[PDB]
């Protein structure tokens, strides 16, 4: 899976229940386009997203049950490299 | 996947210079 928008950060791979899990979405010299973020898992995780002002987005989700969460990141209907990701969220 | 209920949270952003 290679390449355009990219995503990296701890929240893409692991987290802990009831604490915010975070990762970054780098849109430096992406076109213009639609960025989709979704998270699927054993609970409805609240997503928050702040523009860091430098072409980078800082994204966190708040998982309330432990388990596996799929993080899906698409740019213009296409999967970013590594998307869908899988975060092991422990208790 | 499928044994327990699964939920989705979503966000869509338009990115533009």
């Amino acid at each position: 899976m290679v390449n355009h928008v990219t995503a990296y950060g701890p929240g893409l791979t692991h987290g802990v229940v009831n604490k915010p899990a975070t990762f970054t979405v780098n849109t430096k010299d992406a076109g213009e386009g639609g960025l989709s973020l979704a998270i699927e898992g054993p609970s409805k995780a609240e997503i928050s997203c702040t523009d860091n002002q430098d072409g980078t987005c800082s994204v966190s989700y708040l998982p309330v049950l432990p388990g596996d969460y799929s993080i899906l990141v698409k740019y213009n209907e296409q999967h970013v490299p590594g998307s869908p990701f899988t975060a092991r969220v422990t208790g | 996947r499928g044994s327990l209920p699964t939920f989705r949270s979503s966000l869509f952003l338009w990115v533009r210079p």
